[PDB]
């Protein structure tokens, strides 16, 4: 019967086809860092992924640095109810969250986000996943509270009971008004985030503008960071 | 107007919950009582599947009980020879967010889908020996939780938009449409004869669904948590289903309700797949925490476990002559036990 | 007293415990496995056995009869064999700090990829083979005792009664190039590379400490970690290392009794590798505490 | 709004439910332990198969 070891040659020899080329392929896979693009609608994500760029449920994108490839997942057109979608991303080295800083008293979008973030943050799936949160539209929320309309004493009553931290760097000309409310709302998310405590995930906040080039080298650092501070909690060094 | 049809609907749960308790004058378990049971299941890896990058999420077993077909978030959709540990393929996905996938009882097809909305049908073995995305049978607003083939050319599908719809492969377009789902749907099976299929969703709630008529015959609710699994006993009049409530459910279609159920103090995580031996006699689940455990489909005591797997057991199958039963999990292996 | 031999046996029964409880728990956690940083514990982990079950041994008999019975031939095997596993034990540790400082602060987004096994044999080759030309290849051609057979005939044998002693003496040129090759540049690189790992978990610590200031409703982990580790080190090494410079240059005048203390220190540092770097291992301590719950 | 019509489907559809005819519990378990009694001896996980006929030896 020498037809089955014909067959046999035939899918050993398959086999070790496939093979070459998963292996291929795991090479790139390993070399890759992939990660969640998550916020609002209304919020500047849509900007910030042409920006990096440059009706399927998942939006993917291919951008590098310094010969790093990174694979961004925007998982919009996708139903609110995330509880089940959202362990697919368990083992992403971040999780991209975009928040409207400057939505804070349009429905409450700013108590939304808050809420959204503390559900993720506190998920049983995502408890080693780390948050790389943009605050967009820095520059509408600039614009809003130099006017002076702004009523954001009493839309987050705890703003008025709040004062800028002494470690703050604000940009040259920045006025204080606007540091103040860019960290409240840093601050807000902070609580959320800082309330685990055990380490095993960080939040790594951003004041970001929509069009803002650099946000390609703050989510490469903020990368690189988590992993420093993951091999770091290996060895008992934090 | 509004007002009434909704104290109707009260009447009518009322009418429905009073005729299954009239129906209800023992458990499976008092009769089962005298029945011998089956004993210590003794079962260990027999075959692993080594390949896959990334974590895998769905398999299928094949009508010939030797093709098997696996799909990972790595984006490769590998086909193995169970027989000879051969990777007879390896679809490469234009999504790598797949999170179901199928293989045609004829062999002839291979369907997956997952976050991109989108089922894409594989030609295995066109006459050019190359596998290529047959059509895309794109419309679902929701990521694809499961499909099942009802032949080379239907395969219905479910989605995270609460709807389940039957597709014509040929034309590309929904045949029928499955709306009473309020939750997401998560888990698929079809009947020994095709006529009838069984979704459960989010909605702790499990339809039985026509395919030919287009409607939902029955709704189960005995679950009070996220259904996460769902396959149809041997005979095609029971099925039994798997969720969060760290519990498995078996129903009976005549019965319009739960039989018996299986459960532990021992077990407190979520269920992600549940299969039927080919008597039925052993109902084989996979649970979170790492082991899939083995229950008497009669008694519901533990007869055997199964813990060969690093990383939550994402799927379970059992061949079709019932051979052997393969699992996989999120470690990037399939163990085949017998 | 013969209290030394419950200590001695003590410490080789502990050391071999230890590199015996790191390799099994490696082997078994398959999880362990696929992480080729583990490869370079193992490896640490059998030099640190190895060292335990052909050097200690034979010193103990040494220092508990008092004499040496196998012969000069058989001594100078005993005296390779020490010097290339100890060798090879301080080059393991060294490149597990080079490889931790790669992994932190040079290439953490491409480490996986980087750490082909191609890297990791050379790595271990390196470890395990250029302690051979520095341990065997000198001593068996007597390189060692060249320009000093003189002062090696005086010491050895105490002479007013019959015993006799395997001895191991180092001439200057051998003497300062094997420290320095073995000791003096590995703690180098281990210091630099140690301080920067301090600097990066510094600089993360402080960060970490702001956004928790930051976020709260109302750092110095990593300086303990490394303090202890290269205190360690140190306590075991450096002392025998400062002897072996200082022996020469004052005609050899050190008392043995000091001389087997330092050898003796550094012999302990085999036995306290599987408690360092597995027990301040996050994923060793998880396989340690499942291999006890049996 | 779509209210009203969401409530006429729902209440269309549980009074086609309510319809069906159920048979007894019992009934329904007898039928189940029939299956398997008359299958039990062709299952090879309820009762392994030896090794010579198991095609994984
Ligand atoms: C559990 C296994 C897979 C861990 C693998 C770690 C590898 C790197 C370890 C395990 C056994 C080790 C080998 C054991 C024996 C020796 C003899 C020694 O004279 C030279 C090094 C050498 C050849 C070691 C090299 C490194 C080694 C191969
Ligand atoms: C990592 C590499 C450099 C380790 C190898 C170091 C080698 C080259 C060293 C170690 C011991 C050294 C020898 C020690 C003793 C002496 C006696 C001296 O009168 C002439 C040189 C000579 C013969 C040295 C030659 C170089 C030597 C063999
Ligand atoms: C072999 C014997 C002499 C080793 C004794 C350990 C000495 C050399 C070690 C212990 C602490 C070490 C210091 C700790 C950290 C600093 C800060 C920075 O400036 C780098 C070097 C420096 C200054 C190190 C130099 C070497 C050092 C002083
Ligand atoms: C980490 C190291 C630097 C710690 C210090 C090591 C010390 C204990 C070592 C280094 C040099 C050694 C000295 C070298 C020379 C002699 C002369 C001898 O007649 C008595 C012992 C004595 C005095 C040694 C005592 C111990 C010693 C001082
Ligand atoms: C004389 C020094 C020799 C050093 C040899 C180094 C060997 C490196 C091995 C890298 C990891 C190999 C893992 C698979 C081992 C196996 O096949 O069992
Ligand atoms: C061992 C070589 C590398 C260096 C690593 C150890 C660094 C030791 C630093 C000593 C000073 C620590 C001051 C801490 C003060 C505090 O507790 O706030
Ligand atoms: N017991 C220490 C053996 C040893 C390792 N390396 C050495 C270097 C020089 C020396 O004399 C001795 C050694």
């Amino acid at each position: 019967t020498e037809d089955q070891r014909n067959e046999e040659k035939a899918q050993r020899e398959a086999n070790k086809k496939i093979e070459k080329q998963l292996q291929k392929d795991k090479q790139v896979y390993r070399a890759t860092h992939r990660l969640l693009l998550l916020g609002a609608g209304e919020s500047g994500k849509n900007t910030i992924v042409k920006q990096m760029r440059i009706t399927s449920g998942i939006f993917e994108t291919k951008f590098q640095v310094d010969k790093v490839n990174f694979h961004m997942f925007d998982v919009g057109a996708q139903r609110d109810e995330r509880r089940k979608w959202i362990q697919c991303f368990n083992d992403v080295t971040a999780i991209i969250f975009v928040v409207a800083s400057s939505s804070y008293n349009m429905t409450n979008r700013l108590q939304a986000a808050l809420k959204l973030f503390d559900s993720i943050w506190n998920n049983k799936w995502l408890r080693d996943t780390s948050v790389i949160l943009f605050l967009n539209k820095q520059d509408l929320l600039a614009e809003k509270v130099l006017a002076g309309k702004s009523k954001i004493e009493d839309y987050f009553p705890e703003f008025a009971r709040y004062t800028t931290p002494e470690d703050a760097t604000p940009e040259p000309g920045e006025d204080p008004r606007v540091t103040r409310a860019k960290y409240f709302i840093r601050d807000e998310f902070l609580r959320i985030s800082t309330a685990s405590g055990d380490g095993r995930h960080y939040c790594y906040p951003h004041f970001t503008c929509a069009v803002d080039t650099e946000n390609i080298r703050r989510v490469f650092n903020d990368c690189r960071d988590i992993i420093q501070r993951m091999h770091l909690r290996q060895y008992e060094l934090l | 107007e509004l007002d009434q049809l909704r104290q109707e609907a009260e009447q009518l749960k009322n009418q429905i919950r009073d005729a299954r308790k009239a129906c209800a004058d023992a458990t499976l378990s008092q009769i089962t009582n005298n029945i011998d049971p089956v004993g210590r299941i003794q079962m260990r890896t027999r075959r692993t599947l080594r390949g896959h990058l990334a974590k895998i999420y769905a398999m299928h077993w094949g009508t010939d009980s030797r093709l098997l077909v696996s799909a990972s978030q790595d984006g490769k959709l590998i086909i193995w020879d169970s027989y000879t540990t051969n990777k007879v393929h390896a679809i490469p996905l234009r999504s790598s967010w797949v999170m179901t996938c199928a293989y045609a009882p004829s062999g002839n097809y291979v369907a997956c889908g997952g976050l991109d909305n989108i089922c894409s049908i594989y030609n295995l073995k066109t006459r050019e020996g190359n596998v290529r995305v047959s059509r895309e049978l794109a419309g679902h607003t929701g990521y694809l939780s499961c499909c099942r083939f009802l032949d080379d050319n239907q395969i219905v599908t479910s989605s995270g938009d609460t709807t389940c719809a039957l597709w014509d492969i040929e034309t590309g377009q929904q045949t029928t449409t499955f709306t009473g789902h309020t939750g997401d749907v998560m888990s698929l099976s079809l009947a020994p004869d095709t006529r009838l299929f069984v979704s459960g969703a989010c909605d702790a709630s499990a339809k039985l669904w026509d395919v030919r008529e287009g409607m939902c015959r029955q709704t189960f609710t005995g679950h009070e948590s996220d259904i996460n699994a769902i396959c149809f006993f041997p005979n095609g009049n029971a099925f039994a289903t798997g969720s969060d409530d760290a519990t498995c459910r078996l129903f009976d279609l005549r019965a319009d309700q739960e039989l018996m159920t299986y459960s532990h103090d021992n077990i407190i995580c979520g269920i992600t797949s549940v299969s039927f031996s080919k008597s039925g006699r052993l109902l084989l689940a996979g649970y979170d925490d790492f082991n899939c455990n083995v229950w008497d489909a009669l008694k519901a005591d533990r007869a055997g476990v199964l813990a060969g797997h690093d990383n939550r057991v994402s799927c379970l199958g059992v061949t079709d002559d019932g051979m052997a039963v393969a699992t996989g999990s999120w470690d990037s292996f399939l163990k085949i036990w017998n | 007293k013969v209290v030394l031999l419950t200590f001695l046996s003590t410490v080789i029964l502990m050391a071999i415990l230890g590199n015996l409880l790191v390799m099994v728990a490696v082997c078994w956690d398959r999880q362990l496995r696929k992480i080729k940083t583990n490869y370079f514990i193992v490896s640490l982990a059998f030099a640190d056995l190895l060292v335990s079950v052909l050097v200690m041994p034979f010193g103990a008999i040494e220092l508990v009869q008092d004499i040496w019975i196998y012969g000069e031939v058989f001594c100078l095997v005993r005296t390779s064999l020490d010097v290339l596993l100890t060798t090879a034990s301080i080059f393991h540790l060294c490149c597990i700090s080079l490889d931790r400082y790669y992994a932190i602060c040079c290439q953490p987004l491409v480490y996986r990829n980087k750490m082909t096994p191609l890297r990791i044999a050379l790595m271990l080759g390196g470890c395990w083979v250029i302690p051979t030309f520095i341990s065997f290849l000198p001593i068996m051609q007597g390189w060692n005792n060249i320009g000093i057979i003189d002062l090696i005939e005086k010491r050895k044998f105490n002479q007013n009664s019959n015993s006799t002693y395997c001895v191991f003496m180092v001439n200057k040129p051998y003497a300062i190039t094997c420290s320095v090759v073995a000791f003096y540049i590995p703690f180098l690189l281990m210091v630099l590379a140690y301080y920067r790992i301090y600097v990066t978990a510094k600089e993360h610590a402080h960060q970490i400490q702001m956004l928790q200031r930051a976020g709260a409703s109302s750092e110095t982990k990593a300086a303990k970690t490394l303090c202890i580790i290269m205190g360690c080190f140190c306590l075991c090494w450096a002392p025998f290392f400062v002897t072996n410079i200082v022996d020469p240059f004052i005609d050899y005048t050190v008392p043995g009794q000091v001389w087997t203390a330092f050898l003796w220190l550094g012999y302990i540092n085999s036995g306290l590798n599987p408690f360092l770097y597995a027990f301040l291992n996050k994923s060793f301590r998880r396989a340690f505490l499942i291999i006890l719950c049996c | 709004t779509a209210s009203i019509a969401q409530a006429r489907k729902l209440v269309e559809q549980l009074k086609m439910e309510a319809n069906i005819d159920r048979i007894k519990v019992s009934k329904a378990a007898a039928d189940l332990m029939a299956y398997c009694e008359a299958h039990a001896k062709e299952d090879p996980l309820l009762t392994p198969v030896p090794a010579s006929e198991n095609p994984f030896r």
